[PDB]
RNA sequence: CAGGAUGGCCUCCCCGGAGGUAGGCGGUGGGGUAGAGCACUGAUUGGAGGUGCAGGGGGCGAAAGCCCCCGGCCUCCUGUC
RNA sequence: CUCAGGCGGGUCAGGAAUCCGCCGUAGAGUGCAAGGGCAAAAGCCGGCCUGACUGGACCCGUAACAGAGGCGGGUCCAGC
RNA sequence: CGGCGGCCAUAGCGGGGGGGCCACACCCGGUCUCAUUUCGAACCCGGAAGUUAAGCCCCCCAGCGAUCCCGGUUGUACUGCCCUCCGAGAGGGGGCGGGAAGCCGGGGACGCCGCCGGCCACUAUC
């Protein structure tokens, strides 16, 4: 795995389709829904995207977990319902390396310069919800601090940031 | 529940209203649907178009199984469609031979019928037989309005909207009239 | 070419909606087209036998006269006087 | 077509079920006018009809309800000798057409001997007008006299039954032919004269 | 293939000869890229309500028995693009 | 003469061929990649029939514009 | 009423009424010309006694669909053109010339038009 420096903005043209790439890994996130249902709630609360990119697999799963595992140890899932909107269908492309020589190369001009699958990223386009979760007034506190949390584990920044839609 | 009787109510007046309106049996088609042919030879064929008193059609294959069907383009059934005279006269003796009192849910959803009963063949001394004995049926009546053959023919084609359309109710109890048994529950 | 003898830049140009969609008016058929007549090349996919290359789309030409059932057409491709044999299907009148 | 934007054109004529596109296309070709005969249960009509992108316009038109009017034919209308004489008086007016060219659109029919029309062609012919057929295909003497007729006609009569001559069916109801005479059809086919007496 | 030839292209000369339309506007033609979306061909994320069914668990057992049930196989107002 | 497919009824072990009705604008099928075209058809069936014909053009692709052989098709007319 | 077209859903679905419908349907005979690898059902020869009830014609109602328009979102999304104009070399923005879909609200729209006959007619009933 290399660091995510092709993997934090849409540089490249849109080529879903497991039909012309014929089949890429899943998704590192392995749930998508979590918490209650989502009118146990009268509040909605979001973490607000407000630049386009594309965000790893690898991202998605380390900045949602980093919130639920706050949500679950104070709150408990007797409240809440945390969700995340998007799903990685964007399809990733590497050429092969593994570093040689002598007649290797890796490489290398040309000789198959093209891509491999090597995962899926999610584009996040401008005013999306990259979380959306709902609470009450009294669990306002500590959605916001699970919030700042996952503003880190962007691939950029967020300039909307921490976001009462209010749902009111 | 019960069928019959606002089903009678409703062709006996409509009749009155305008009686050149009511509905008809435009065939009876009587079928063997599992064959007797495919693998052997239809001898039953022999025993149907004497049953009928019509020529009876073979029936090409299609497809590719293990049972009947097996290669295409070789005969697998017989049937024979009977209309007017032809057919009440057949109602009358085979179903008389088998049962009667079958739901009106096991019949058609449209006024139509299919009857079901399978075993014995009319007319002795064919039906003890060689090399077929008797074979099961299938007996079907189509039902329509009289309004209909404008469409069937080429000039005037219409497909007849509910103002004059054959309803559910009608055609069960214009059947039961030729001859035939419904029960209540349905 | 090498991706060329009478496909290329095609699918979506001969594709269209499904209400320009059915084998179009009897009509345009049987549409008659004087010679003298200055007239648009349309390319209708709808008709097989006798259709214009992609690049053709759009030219319009002076009917030079007429081969059988087809007409004759002088239109400028390019720089280039050529003429194109083509059914009344795929002509359509100036005004 | 059906409901919202979905496959294929709606055509005034696929919902009116009537046309052969296929066979229309066709007969267009030659440039020469349609003479459109249609066939019905008591009516026969033939029209001779130019196409136009715009319309068509009909330069003559006859019925049978030209026939049974003003030419002392009573007869049936749907019957045979009605369209033989039919023929004759849009050959008569195909002589006023100033052209004898004459070609057959039956709309969506079949064709097969003894039928409306070849009869009314074959009356066309004798007419005086040329069209382009292949004889093969026209009726016999015995319907165009009207005989074949004549011989089921006396055998049948209505509101009646019996076992040979008052046998329930039709037989043709009218002031000149009450059992259906040829007598009648050789005064009316000696009629023949272009000022429609 | 570190090479020729033939065009396009450059120049000089000669011939025929009145329009030409790079420019801009309107009229008459052609079109699916930006964008946008669920209406198809289409790949798929997620919970409901159906319990319509191939079946891995239970029950009046006659271990999914007539009848309901639970991985679930696929409808349906919805859900990512 | 109009379809996969679905729905309910019959037949069968469900099912298929096969049957009966209702729904159904094309998802069917067209030998074979892909795409486009098409429902009184190029799809389905029955019958007949062997023009997958001879000759000479025309035009375009080939090779856009713009040179460039061979070759292919489409489109004509003449003859059968 | 009919027949032949053009635009080809602004003439789709649904429901309602009448017929100013011999002639157009249903309907009835099928011997004969003729359709069915089964049936006059289909095709065709023959007739109209009965039914207007379809169909078909005419009128009307928009709830669904399709056509077109107005306003809102929106002159927003997006864009042609230029810059020692800004950023660390990507690029962007402003001016200038243009400006879409999806959706919401509010509407016209359940035909129009051409030729020719015809019970009735000499006209438009339809």
């Amino acid at each position: 795995l290399r660091p995510a420096k092709i993997d934090r903005y849409v540089d490249k043209p849109a080529y879903t389709r497991r039909e012309y790439i014929r089949g890429a890994p899943g998704p590192k996130i392995t749930i998508f829904d979590m918490g209650n249902p989502a009118g146990d709630f009268e509040f909605e609360v979001s973490l607000h995207t407000a630049e386009p990119v594309q965000i790893r697999q690898n991202a998605l799963e380390a900045a949602r977990q980093q919130v639920n595992r706050y949500l679950q140890k104070n709150v408990g899932r007797s409240n809440y319902h945390f969700k995340i909107r998007v799903y990685p269908f964007q399809v990733l492309r590497e050429n092969p390396m593994a570093t040689g020589r002598k007649a290797d190369r890796y490489g290398n001009g040309m000789r198959r310069p093209f891509g491999k699958p090597i995962g899926l990223a999610a584009r996040l386009k401008k005013d999306q919800k990259i979380l959306s979760i709902r609470v009450n007034r009294q669990h306002l506190k500590f959605a916001i601090e699970g919030a700042r949390r996952a503003a880190m584990k962007f691939p950029c920044k967020c300039y909307y940031r921490i976001y009462d839609k209010e749902g009111n | 529940m019960a069928v019959e009787i606002p089903n009678k109510e409703q062709i006996l007046a409509d009749w009155e209203a305008h009686p050149m309106r009511r509905p008809r049996i435009e065939k009876v088609t009587i079928n063997i649907g599992v064959g007797e042919s495919g693998e052997r030879l239809t001898k039953a064929e022999i025993m149907l178009q004497q049953l009928t008193g019509q020529k009876p059609i073979r029936r090409k294959a299609k497809k590719t199984n293990r049972d009947f069907g097996i290669r295409r383009g070789e005969p697998i059934a017989v049937k024979v469609t009977l209309r007017g005279p032809k057919a009440y006269e057949l109602l009358k003796r085979l179903l008389a031979a088998v049962d009667n009192r079958l739901k009106a849910s096991s019949f058609d959803e449209h006024g139509n019928v299919c009857f079901g009963i399978e075993e014995h063949i009319n007319i002795p001394g064919v039906e003890y037989d060689p090399e077929i004995g008797i074979f099961g049926m299938d007996v079907c009546v189509t039902l329509e309005r009289p309004g209909f053959r404008v469409a069937r023919r080429k000039r005037k084609r219409a497909k007849i909207p509910t103002r004059h359309k054959l309803t559910k109710e009608e055609g069960m109890v214009y059947m039961m009239e030729e001859f035939g048994v419904e029960i209540v529950e349905g | 070419q090498k991706a060329h003898s009478f496909r290329r830049k095609t699918r979506k140009k001969l594709s269209k909606h499904p209400r320009r969609r059915g084998l179009p008016p009897l009509t345009r058929f049987l549409q008659e087209f004087e010679v003298g007549q200055r007239v648009h090349i349309v390319i209708e996919p709808s008709y097989h036998k006798g259709m214009p290359d992609p690049r053709f789309h759009g030219r319009t030409g002076t009917v030079v006269g007429k081969r059988g059932e087809a007409y004759i057409v002088e239109i400028k491709d390019g720089s280039k006087v050529k003429t194109l044999f083509i059914h009344p299907v795929h002509l359509r009148p100036q005004k | 077509m059906a409901h919202g934007p979905r496959y294929r054109v709606p055509f005034r004529r696929r919902r009116e079920g009537k046309t052969n596109y296929r066979k229309r296309l066709k007969l267009l070709k030659s440039g020469k006018p349609r003479l459109v005969v249609r066939k019905s249960l008591n009516h026969h009509i033939a029209q001779i009809i130019v196409y136009d992108p715009k319309g068509d316009r009909t330069l003559v038109s006859a019925h049978t309800r030209e026939l049974i009017r003003d030419f002392g034919w009573k007869g049936h209308c749907g019957n045979t000798p009605s369209a033989y004489l039919l023929g004759l008086l849009i050959g008569y007016k195909a002589k006023q057409a100033g052209i004898e060219e004459a070609i057959l659109d039956i709309g969506l029919h079949p064709p097969v001997r003894g039928s409306s029309v070849f009869a009314v062609l074959k009356g066309a012919v004798d007419a005086g007008l040329n069209v382009p057929h292949s004889p093969e295909i026209f009726p016999d003497e015995y319907r165009i006299r009207g005989e074949h007729i004549a011989e089921y006609a006396k055998m049948l009569k209505e509101q009646d039954e019996e076992k040979f001559r008052r046998q329930f069916g039709g037989y043709l109801v009218k002031g000149l032919d009450p059992e259906k005479l040829p007598e009648h059809f050789e005064e009316v086919k000696a009629r023949i004269i272009e000022k429609f007496e």
